[PDB]
């Protein structure tokens, strides 16, 4: 089988450029059109572009054409510049059809990659404030919530977990969302049994990788 | 550029229902249309390629038909795995032009949320920013409305929500909404109340919290 | 010559109908010079 595998970073400022790269595994490179393609929560999947897997000969989206590179480099990149927000989006690479003749299967893609995050903002990576969401004091038999308010990080993500991962049933852990800070905020809630609160120590485990900041947060019942 | 458009946007099933999802396009495209399945933070996976043209491994359930403008992705008897979002592409011009996706959701009974609400803490308060919190815990559908209040003047245009996706084990949704205040403000005002208007709630549940008190 | 025209039909930035036309109308000669 054929895989790709995307490669780059995933935080660019504004006016800079993005650089992604792709390798393929398999060993079948020369025979087929390879691509791009972003998928934005506000313009949906965007075809970027595609390339020649032999010759490097490229047709690019005409909205993306003035700044848009595809090229080889088994490996292809993509080159974007004159960055804005807008081009903030989930990158993939992926494997349309054969270049050797026209086939039926030219245009869709069959194989994808897994995928690149690329942030595009001018703010600097910072780690997470993470606040208590403390259980209200006001009985046992019935159902407490409690959570971890995780603020103003940048870029995304982090991860939430519980106890260690030992706490999983009814735990929600929210999308971030991104605040007009231009830094990001979410909150990961559990729901418990009252009467646990007494006996029972709830800690959440905040990561944020590209800041290196690990957060352990005891939640308990202030009082009052 | 040719514009793809699916209908529905949204769409309810239970396990065995036969499910269609229409794509139009804005011109004609010598019947070559695309569907892709794509399932929360994975990359999407090929379906069908040439409006009927299976992709290799996908399960005989899903056939495309469809002609001119108007096309069909349809699954037959629906599957656990089948939950997920689909999406058309046109590939005869260029550039390759996308519909917005069409979610396949699952249908289950109406549940009324449990609310909880959620005072800034003390140590947010010394940063000069407070965040109050408010909870609708293992809903359905997904359709809710929150709506905060502080001294009963209405909160509008300073609260953020997001939803998680749908309970692996209830299919219910929960979802969080955080009103965003300057401490002064916060320090200024007494009551705080989060009120949840839902399907499964006879009249609106308002949860709330005055400050300082307990 | 035809592998070498059928491959630059194949990239060009016209529709996939348009492809197949000309890449049909290509090996026509091909095949008349040939039968």
């Amino acid at each position: 089988q054929v895989q790709l595998q995307e490669s780059g970073p995933g935080l660019v400022k504004p006016s800079e450029t993005l650089s992604l790269t792709c390798v393929v595994s398999g060993g079948s490179f020369s025979s087929y059109y390879w691509t791009w393609i972003r998928q934005s929560p506000g313009k949906g999947l965007e075809w970027i572009g595609e390339m020649n897997g032999n010759s490097g000969y490229t047709n690019y989206n005409p909205s993306l054409q003035s700044r848009v590179t595809i090229s080889k480099d088994n490996q292809f990149s993509l080159k974007l510049t004159s960055l804005t927000a807008a081009d903030t989006a989930v990158y993939y690479c992926a494997r349309d059809a054969i270049v050797m003749v026209f086939t039926d299967m030219r245009g869709r893609v069959d194989v994808w990659g897994p995928g690149i995050l690329v942030t595009v903002s001018s703010a600097s990576t910072k780690g997470p404030s993470v606040f208590p969401l403390a259980p209200s004091s006001k009985t046992s038999g019935g159902t407490a919530a409690l959570g971890c308010l995780v603020k103003d990080y940048f870029p995304e993500p982090v991860t939430v977990s519980w106890n260690s991962g030992a706490l999983t049933s009814g735990v929600h852990t929210f999308p971030a969302v991104l605040q007009s800070s231009g830094l990001y905020s979410l909150s990961s809630v559990v729901t418990v049994p009252s009467s646990s609160l007494g006996t029972q120590t709830y800690i959440c485990n905040v990561n944020h990788k590209p800041s290196n900041t690990k957060v352990d947060k005891r939640v308990e019942p202030k009082s009052c | 550029d040719i514009q793809m458009s699916q209908s529905p946007s949204s769409l309810s099933a239970s396990v065995g229902d036969t499910v269609t999802i229409t794509c139009r396009a804005s011109q004609g495209i010598s019947n070559y249309l695309a569907w892709y399945q794509q399932k929360p933070g994975k990359a999407p996976k090929s379906l069908i390629y040439y409006t009927s043209h299976l992709e290799s491994g996908v399960p005989s359930r899903f056939s495309g038909s469809g002609s001119g403008t108007d096309f069909s992705l349809t699954i037959s008897s629906l599957q656990p795995e089948d939950f997920a979002t689909y999406y058309c592409q046109q590939h005869n011009s260029y550039p390759r032009t996308f519909g917005q996706g069409t979610k396949v959701e699952i249908k289950r009974t109406v549940a009324a949320p449990s609310v909880f609400i959620f005072p800034p803490s003390d140590e947010q308060l010394k940063s000069g920013t407070a965040s109050v919190v408010c909870l609708l815990n293992n809903f359905y559908p997904r359709e809710a409305k929150v709506q905060w209040k502080v001294d009963n003047a209405l909160q509008s245009g300073n609260s953020q929500e997001s939803v998680t996706e749908q309970d692996s084990k209830d299919s219910t949704y929960s979802l969080s909404s955080t009103l965003t205040l300057s401490k002064a403000d916060y320090e200024k005002h007494k009551v705080y109340a989060c009120e949840v208007t839902h399907q499964g709630l006879s009249s609106p549940v308002t949860k709330s919290f005055n400050r300082g008190e307990c | 010559r035809l592998s070498e025209l059928l491959s630059k039909i194949n990239d060009m930035p016209i529709t996939n109908d348009q492809k197949k036309l000309m890449s049909n109308d290509v090996l026509k000669f091909a095949a008349e010079a040939e039968k």
